[PDB]
């Protein structure tokens, strides 16, 4: 599992 | 087909939540002239994101629920989305490779991981040989940007998801350390917080 | 056909986020042998509410970012959406009219609500003479359910709203004081809190 | 302004 951006 | 036209069409969608409409006002502006105004470079990024995500989401939930009779229903519902995902990278992923990543500083290794991502994607979608083909395409892609980088921060983070690996994780955190930023980070600590 | 599957469906729409699918997964079944299960009474009013709601949203905020040539880009925009909107009330509405209303208890006030509810959109929606038509069936399709109601709770909120009207708030308010049903409540009294 | 219910 884990990740990863945005915006 | 003026462009700066089809920007604040781009935006407009966004200044109103519908996705595709805005992923798709974008497709048509990379596929105009490239080299893409930072702005118009970003808005592509989320639309495309969002648009690919709330398909990812839910090929998530559907694909366990999954694992009688009701579940060839599943599949059959799952298989359903593989598709406009597919679809979605695919569409995305290509115009990268033709006409975004050839036309560029340091959108080079954004569309670079960019890249990677959309592979990743469709590399957690993907079953049978074409599986191992499409892995590698996206390291590639992937390990081609860790080393341009050499942002980038945001990279590090996905290219060490990726893998799962951590190794590469606290390689590329533990260097940075010497708002934006910031909050990556927190990320990829908190990703081996979690491994 | 097989309704009970295309239940099965309609849930597990939701239960992944695809509203339209799920708003539809439910078309199939209301247009089936009436007379619905609580629960799928249920599905179908928040898949559909969610659906036109969406479009609901998003008409909102352009409407007014509208308010010059960007701007016949806006109309544009709001005419495109303006349209599936009404392509989902008059599909529901509809629905309700032929199939829902006439085969009932207690749904009998709810539908009666829902139906003044949807013209109520499709009249926040309308233009031309049509509108005073669209607001008085609504009206109508509503002050029948405040009747009948003497949920219903839920019902005195929606038409109260309509109406902008308090005079009727206070009252079906006022009366009711004698978890649920709680929080529609607190809801009359911020729209008083309000107007 | 107002509204409305919920689910």
């Amino acid at each position: 599992r884990s990740t990863s951006t945005p915006n | 087909m003026d462009k700066n036209e089809l920007v604040q069409k781009a935006k407009l969608a966004e200044q109103a939540e519908r996705y595709d409409d805005m992923a798709a006002c974008m497709k048509s502006v990379t596929e105009q002239g490239a080299e893409l105004s930072n702005e118009e470079r970003n808005l592509l990024s989320v639309a495309y994101k969002n648009v690919v995500g709330a398909r990812r989401s839910s090929w998530r939930v559907v694909s366990s629920i999954e694992q009688e009779k009701k579940q060839q229903m599943a599949r059959e519902y799952r298989e359903k989305i593989e598709t406009e995902l597919r679809d979605i990278c695919n569409d995305v992923l290509s115009l990268l490779e033709k006409f975004l990543i050839p036309n560029a500083a340091e959108s080079k290794v954004f569309y670079l991981k960019m890249k990677g991502d959309y592979y990743r994607y469709l590399a957690e979608v993907a079953a049978g040989d074409d599986k191992k083909g499409i892995v590698d395409q996206s390291q590639q892609a992937y390990q081609e940007a860790f080393e341009i980088s050499k942002i980038r921060l945001g990279l590090a983070l996905n290219f060490s998801v990726f893998y799962y690996a951590c190794s590469l994780a606290k390689t590329a955190f533990d260097e940075a350390i010497a708002d934006d930023s910031t909050l990556i980070m927190q990320l990829l600590r908190d990703n081996l917080t979690l491994w």
